[PDB]
Formats: structure tokens, C-alpha cells, sequence
């Protein structure tokens, strides 16, 4: 079966090389042109350049002529593509396309899984779990409890209740960039008035890039 | 053609040591077709310098090369003790590589010093048995030159006589052993046979 | 057998002389893509001599070998290297994409792609001045009325046949005849005299009779030829004396 | 990553085929000149010739033009060295280099680890060791007890004291080659004239080609 | 620089007009197997009209 | 000398078969005619033969 996989995702800063790369499997990749596209946050498709298993035939972008570069691997039908100098408007979603079995040579009926790649200035830094107390002023409607995760660079944060449970009311927002490069969201979960603490009402905030596992109650 | 390469180099640590290369060949593209690599003892060679008014990556500023005429030379600044390694340079102008006879490297040398002479004689077991070999064993000096004689009371006998002078170690002084083949009725037809090493003086 | 050339604007001229042309050892090599001589047939250098011959050596992008010939135009022809209309010799070139070339790109050879005037024959301008283009007085730094005439060739493997380095070779010899050294493998026989024999002094054939006449010839000079420009009278190369050809009965 | 990987050591006979390969990875195999390199103990470096991965181009060198051939597999990224008829003066280290992104086409800036060939035809003897009797007539000075090793083809040759012990003293001379082809070499201990036999004053001579362990005290 | 032709049958002619004839950018092109002129000489096509 | 032709030889040293096809144009009584059909053998008439 033929398909394309591509690399993780990869996080660097401007002046850092980068090189991602896409291989595909389940077909002769001697002869399928071979290309990205890229996609920035809110914007359309923008294509940098194809290249040719066989021999190296690229064709650049007249705006990524210079400014990318584009190779890959026959042997072990791999195709890669190589940054240099990296600036703060190249983060962005790419994709690596290859011609199907019927249209023009430059047709990219088939895509990969997409490569996310980010850069920014500002570095790692381990999250502050603050708990948002609920309202014991007024207890009118229903108790909401949670979280506050802030002051973490890297996206990716999972969020879970009781080592998982408590999966109805728990509703993940999506965090905000801030102005420092620092993201911020907030978890909460919606129980009855009358059941503050069931059993510890306790949050659970995971960060795999820092390694800092925070458990803190409320 | 083929290239010169002196045998062996010495040089101090901290100062500069230069290498010879004469016979580099020439064509009408250039005369700048001389490269030098490094193998160290139980490894593949590394290219060092090539290309002498320019070098490879990776490689510190110590290395550098120049070439006057129809000679080679290889300069390098300082020298430290992991640069003991044979230096070759490499002739590629006519379509064709062809290397020098090589030069090791290693630092200064060491003061003089004297041989031995360890005799042993004919063991029991090969006596009883139709053998004979005479050892004689020379170490501790550090002039490696000598050559053995072997004389059967006063009279010069050389049948049958091999001799070498390797390295012991790192003591910088030199080894040397030397064995004599006889048969058993030769053994017992003389006195003690004599070993004589002639570094410098009889011995 | 040389691993690299030199560049087109800096092509390097080797004087022969002294020499014993056999050209069979270049008959040998690899299928050339173009082997014509604009004066002789290439099956008969062996059989002639040359008073100064000059091998060039240069390397293209390969589809520009039409413009090294008598009265083309172009880039290479009209700033690198020019050839006469009255150019007597032999081109020789092949395919070097496997030696001049570099997966990455090798960026060993320029081409002069910008100057001020049209190149003459036979010169070579290797001068890196900045091409002032414009009317300001170019400083000698790159600006929007200046840049680098000497632009570098993209020597890739991966492409086709016709943008890869070939390597151009041209063979400039002299048949004018004049006293010479280069006489290829022609063999000597002896001197008679005073008879109807054939002659083949430095490849001019023909029939005639050896008088040993007293023309006084310079150092310089070897051939005499009378008014139908019919040669009357040679120096023998061996022997320093003069001979004239006389026709026979 | 590039990297250039060989076969392993090969021991043969003289009349014999052996074929060799050194693979590499890393890097488009079609476009980068390999060779081999032959290199004599205590000799320099000696150039065979070169192949071209694309199309069968070779060059060999005016001493190996029909004494070696040298081939290569473009489907599989991998260079051979076949030879026919070995002989006696084969036994060599030989490298395969390729060139570099920079420098001539012949420059070779990179180099594989090594594969030796080791042969000769002769008689791998076994060993007799005789033991080197101290001066018992003259006990003027330091008594000196040794064995002698000798008849013995293979130059590689551990000789110990009381298996490993007695670590001072003990002084191990290089063999030499003798007319008949065989080595000897001699080792001995300095050891105080009132010590004659310590503990057992036993040698240990090892030979691996062989498989002859002999023990002989003295 | 198109990424499809015609067929043979089917040959398709482009009339050329009210341009200038610049034919130093077909060289930079694609390496031709064939550029045979009957009529004139490929280098003198920038000296002409037509 | 005999041939190594080997298919792992670039062009240059693969094995070319050559057919040298040797013609007598000079008019005499022919037997190997193209592929063109007769026709009648008209007379006394202004014709092309």
C-alpha cells in the first residue's frame, strides 16, 4: 500500500539548520516527482519546489529559489528538505506531494501526514500549575473547578483529571500565544454545588518536553 | 612519477617540523596537485591537507602546506603527542595518484646508552636431543646501530648467525637478539662460544 | 590525461616542438562528440609535418561547442575565445561529466559572461574588474549598475546530456612550409643524385630531379618556389646543403 | 549519516579466488568515484584503481591493470574488488576511499575502517619451547631464567609467567625471520641470584594458529 | 516552458508577432538533441527579422 | 583478440551489430527489384517507361 510519512514535529529557533525529511513506501520511487508545500497558520497553499528520484531536477519556487533547498534519498526512497538560517516567518505546516497514476506531472494527487514546524526566540521553560478555586462566594448554579497552566513554550500539554478519570464536564481551550512567546490554557470540569470535592478533585498537568509532572488539588 | 619522502621526522613539542615531497608531476590545468593524509598506527588514513594554499573542515589552522618548484612541503606549528602518525603526500596531476614513501612521525630523541650481552648456553633438553641454538640477548642502548660477531675461541665463525634491532618500548632505547645454529658435536667441540656486541667498543 | 582544465577566459595555450607526432594514441580515448579539422583530414596528421603546433585546453557547458568554429558568435566565441576564419587545425572534444563535474557543484570554471567589447582571436582576458554597465563610475564594489562579469558554471550530474562539462581541445599547427621539427614518424632514406626519383622532404610530395644548386638560403628559410608557386627548390632538413627540383624529361 | 562499511578479515591460500566489498551509505552511490587502496605491513599506501558507480568506467593503475578487477552493484549501493590467482605478496590492508564534495575527482577525503588479507604458503610450526637454564656455574650478578620459542610460522606469539604474574622483570624480544621461514624470539626475567626458582619459575607460551599450549618450568 | 504538448496528428501552431526575438533564453534551456537550421545559421537568428 | 562484451559496459564497449548492404547500380539484368507493381506494355504511343 502506498504511503507517506513524515517526520516529527520539529521546534528550533531563527539561525538553527533544520532538515526534515518524508519517506514513502508502496511504489517504485524512481520516476514520482517528489515536492513540499507550505502553509502558514490562516493562509493557503504555497509550493517551494519538486525534485526527481532518478536524477536531481529541481525546480524552485521563483520565491524559494535561493531560499530552500530540496534533496532526497534514492536508496532508501527518502526525500528531505534542508533549511539554512532559519528566520521567524518560516513557521509554518508542510506537506511532501507526489504525482498519481493519472493527470500531469505536477498534479500532487497524493500528500503526506504534514510536518509541523515551529520557531521563536524565546526557549523551554517548565509550566506554573495555578488552581482555579471555584466560586465559594456564590454557589449559585453549578461548582467549576480547575487549573491554571501558564508560562510554557512548547504547545503540546495534556491535561487530565484523577490520573484520567472524570471524563464527563472536563472541557480542554486551546491556549493563547502571548506576547512573550509563552502559552497559556485552562482545563475546567463542571460538578454539582453540592459535591465540591467528591473524591480529591485533584488536576494532573503532563510536559514531556521539560519533564515536570505537577499534581496539585484544590 | 614517483614521489621522495624522507624516512622519518623528530621535532620537540611546541616547535614546527617541515616535510619534504620531491617529484610532484605537473599538466595545463596547474601545479597545486599535492595532497598529504594521516593514517595513525591501526586506522585508515585521514586526508589533512590538500589543495596546500587552502584546507578541509574540521581541521585545526595547525596544518598548513606549501610547495616551491618541483618540492612539497608540509608545515605544521605545534606539535602535541597525538601527531605521531605517518604523514604521505599524494601526487594527482597526470590522472594518477601516486604516494611517497612515507615519513612516521615522533618527537625528539634521547641520550646514549649500552648494550648487553646475556649469554645462554645450550639448554639440557635439545642436548639430548640433535639440536643447538646459542642466544645471545642485547638491550638497554640507545644508538640504534650494532652489529654481532661471533668468534669460536678466538676464531671468527659466521654460519648460520640472524640478527635484528627492533624497539623494546616507549624507554625510547632500542632491543637486539642474535641466535647461533649449531649442531651439538660442534657445541662440544670447543670452549664457550663468545658473544660481542661492537656498539661503540669491545664488549 | 589531465583530472582538470582551465577555465574558458583563462584557457591555457601548451607550445609543442621537437616532438614526434603520432596521433594514434588520441584515436583510442573515448567516442568524442566533435572531431573536425577545418584544414586536413584527421587520418592524415601521421603523414605531415608542422612547423609550430599549440594545444588549448578549456572546459564548457557542452551545448556551446557550435561556437568554437571559424565565424560563430556567441558567448564563449565573442568574449573567451575566438577562432580565425582562417583557422587551420582540429577541435577535439568529449564529454567529461564523470571528472568536471560535482553532485553539490563545482564552481572551478567561469566564462566571462559580461564585457566591454568583442574578444579578437587567439587572446585571453583574465581580468576580474567589476563591468561597469552604467554611467556612475563604477568603485570597483557590486551595485546596481556594475556587477561580476565572471559568472561560475552549475556542473551537476543530474543534468542531461548537453549542460555537462566538456572538455574542448584545440589542436593550432602551422602546415605553412618553413623550416620545422615535428615530422612525425616518417622514416629517412639516403641521397642520390642526378636522377629521376620521388622526394618527400617535410611532406611535400612530388616528382623530380636533385641538382645541388647554389642558392643561397637564409637560416629561416627552407622552401623556394618559382613564379606558378610550383616549389623549384627546397633545403634538405638533415644536410645544410641546397637541393633544387628540377622536373624530368 | 555517510559511512563506508567492509567484509571482515579473509584468510586464504595462494590459487584461490577471493572477492571482497566495501558498501556505502549516506549518500547518492552513483556519482562519487571509488577505489582501492593497498597498503603492505610496514609499506605505503599503493593505488589500484577506480570505478565509477554510473556506468562502468575503470582506471586501473599500469602495476594492477590485469593483476585485479575491481566492480561494483549500483542496485544495492555496494563496491567490489575480485581477485583471481592470489599469491604469496597479497597479504596487504586494503581501504576503499571516495571523493568529497570538495577537491579533484580523485582527491579520496573520505576512507572505509580496513580489511587485511593475510596469507604466505609455508607451515604454520608448532612451536618447541626449550628452557633457557640459568648460569648455575656463574651465579655473578642476577640470575636470568628464560624459555626459547622457535620453529613457529606465525609471527603473533604471548609468551607469560605463572600465568600472567611476575610482572617485573620480564622482557619480551622481538623474533626474527629466519632462512627457513620460521620466527624465534626469547623472553627473560631478571631475578635475584638467591631466588633460583621462587614459586616455580614455570613458562607460558600461547599460540593461536596452532591451538599448542606448552608449559615448561625451569 | 509548458507542461504538456499537443499530439502529432493534432500539431498545434503558435503565431508569433509584435515581440522581439530574443533566442539567448532558448539556449539556457533544456539541452536539445538536435538544433539543425536549413535555411540559416543558429547564431545569426539574432541578426535577422522575419 | 577476442571480445569482453559484458553488459556492465557503458556505451563505447557494447556489442554493435553492423549489416553493410553492398548495391551494383550499373544497368544490367536485375532480379531484385523493389516492391512495385507492373503494369501493361502499351506501344507506338508517347509514354513514360
Amino acid at each position: 500500500q502506498m504511503q507517506l510519512v513524515q517526520s516529527g514535529a520539529e521546534v528550533k529557533k531563527p539561525g538553527e539548520s533544520l532538515k526534515i525529511s518524508c519517506k514513502g513506501s508502496g511504489y517504485t520511487f524512481s520516476y514520482y516527482w517528489i515536492g513540499w508545500v507550505r502553509q502558514m497558520p490562516g493562509k493557503g497553499l504555497e509550493w517551494m519546489g519538486i525534485i526527481y528520484p532518478g536524477d536531481s531536477d529541481t525546480r524552485y519556487s521563483p520565491s524559494f529559489q535561493g531560499q530552500v533547498t530540496i534533496s532526497a534519498d534514492k536508496s532508501i526512497s527518502t526525500a528531505y528538505l534542508h533549511w539554512s538560517s532559519l528566520k521567524a516567518s518560516d513557521t509554518a505546516m508542510y506537506y511532501c506531494a507526489r504525482q498519481g497514476d493519472l493527470g500531469d506531472w505536477i498534479l500532487l494527487g497524493y500528500w503526506g501526514q504534514g510536518t509541523l514546524v515551529t520557531v521563536s526566540s524565546a526557549s523551554t521553560k517548565g509550566p506554573s500549575v495555578f488552581p482555579l478555586a471555584p466560586s465559594s462566594k456564590s454557589t449559585s448554579g453549578t461548582a467549576a473547578l480547575g487549573c491554571l497552566v501558564k508560562d510554557y513554550f512548547p504547545e503540546p500539554v495534556t491535561v487530565s483529571w484523577n490520573s484520567g478519570a472524570l471524563t464527563s464536564g472536563v472541557h480542554t481551550f486551546p491556549a493563547v500565544l502571548q506576547s512573550s512567546g509563552l502559552y497559556s490554557l485552562s482545563s475546567v470540569v463542571t460538578v454539582p454545588s453540592s459535591s465540591l470535592g467528591t473524591q480529591t478533585y485533584i488536576c494532573n498537568v503532563n510536559h514531556k518536553p521539560s519533564n515536570t509532572k505537577v499534581d496539585k488539588k484544590v | 612519477s614517483a614521489l621522495t619522502q624522507p624516512p622519518s621526522a623528530s621535532g620537540s613539542p611546541g616547535q614546527s617540523v617541515t616535510i619534504s615531497c620531491t617529484g610532484a608531476s605537473s599538466d595545463v590545468g596547474g601545479y597545486n596537485y599535492v595532497s598529504w593524509y594521516q593514517q595513525h598506527p591501526g586506522k585508515a588514513p585521514k586526508l589533512m591537507i590538500y589543495e596546500v594554499n587552502k584546507r578541509p573542515s574540521g581541521v585545526p589552522d595547525r596544518f598548513s602546506g606549501s610547495k616551491s618548484g618541483n618540492t612539497a612541503s608540509l608545515t605544521i606549528s605545534g606539535l602535541q603527542a597525538d601527531d605521531e602518525a605517518d604523514y604521505y603526500c599524494c601526487s594527482y596531476a597526470l590522472s594518477r595518484v601516486v604516494f611517497g614513501g612515507g615519513t612516521m612521525l615522533t618527537v625528539l630523541g634521547q641520550p646514549k646508552a649500552a648494550p648487553s650481552v646475556t649469554l645462554f648456553p645450550p639448554s639440557s633438553e635439545e642436548l639430548q636431543a640433535n639440536k643447538a641454538t646459542l642466544v645471545c640477548l642485547i638491550s638497554d642502548f640507545y644508538p640504534g646501530a650494532v652489529t654481532v660477531a661471533w668468534k669460536a675461541d678466538s676464531s671468527p665463525v659466521k654460519a648460520g648467525v640472524e640478527t635484528t634491532t627492533p624497539s623494546k618500548q616507549s624507554n625510547n632505547k632500542y632491543a637486539a637478539s642474535s641466535y647461533l645454529s649449531l649442531t651439538p658435536e660442534q657445541w662440544k667441540s670447543h670452549r664457550s662460544y663468545s658473544c660481542q656486541v661492537t656498539h661503540e667498543g669491545s664488549t | 590525461n589531465a583530472t582538470t582544465f582551465a577555465s574558458v577566459y583563462a584557457w591555457n595555450r601548451k607550445r609543442i616542438s621537437n616532438c614526434v607526432a603520432d596521433y594514434s594514441v588520441i584515436y583510442n580515448f573515448a567516442p568524442f562528440f566533435a572531431f573536425k579539422c577545418y584544414g586536413v583530414s584527421p587520418t592524415k596528421l601521421n603523414d605531415l609535418c608542422f612547423t609550430n603546433v599549440y594545444a588549448d585546453s578549456f572546459v564548457i557547458r557542452g551545448n556551446e561547442v557550435s561556437q568554437i568554429a571559424p565565424g560563430q558568435t556567441g558567448n564563449i566565441a565573442d568574449y573567451n575565445y575566438k577562432l580565425p576564419d582562417d583557422f587551420t587545425g582540429c577541435v577535439i572534444a568529449w564529454n567529461s561529466n564523470k571528472l568536471d563535474s560535482k553532485p553539490s557543484g563545482n564552481y572551478n570554471y567561469l566564462y566571462r559572461l559580461l564585457r566591454k567589447s568583442k574578444l579578437k582571436p587567439f587572446e585571453r582576458d583574465i581580468s576580474t574588474e567589476i563591468y561597469q554597465a552604467g554611467n556612475k563610475p563604477c568603485n570597483g564594489v557590486a551595485g546596481p549598475n556594475c556587477y561580476s562579469p565572471l559568472q561560475s558554471y552549475g556542473f551537476r550530474p543530474t543534468y542531461g546530456v548537453g549542460h555537462q562539462p566538456y572538455r574542448v581541445v584545440v589542436l593550432s599547427f602551422e602546415l605553412l612550409h618553413a623550416p620545422a621539427t615535428v615530422c612525425g614518424p616518417k622514416k629517412s632514406t639516403n641521397l642520390v643524385k642526378n636522377k629521376c626519383v620521388n622526394f618527400n622532404f617535410n611532406g611535400l610530395t612530388g616528382t623530380g630531379v636533385l641538382t645541388e644548386s647554389n642558392k643561397k638560403f637564409l637560416p629561416f628559410q627552407q622552401f623556394g618556389r618559382d613564379i606558378a608557386d610550383t616549389t623549384d627548390a627546397v633545403r634538405d632538413p638533415q644536410t645544410l646543403e641546397i637541393l633544387d627540383i628540377t622536373p624530368c624529361s
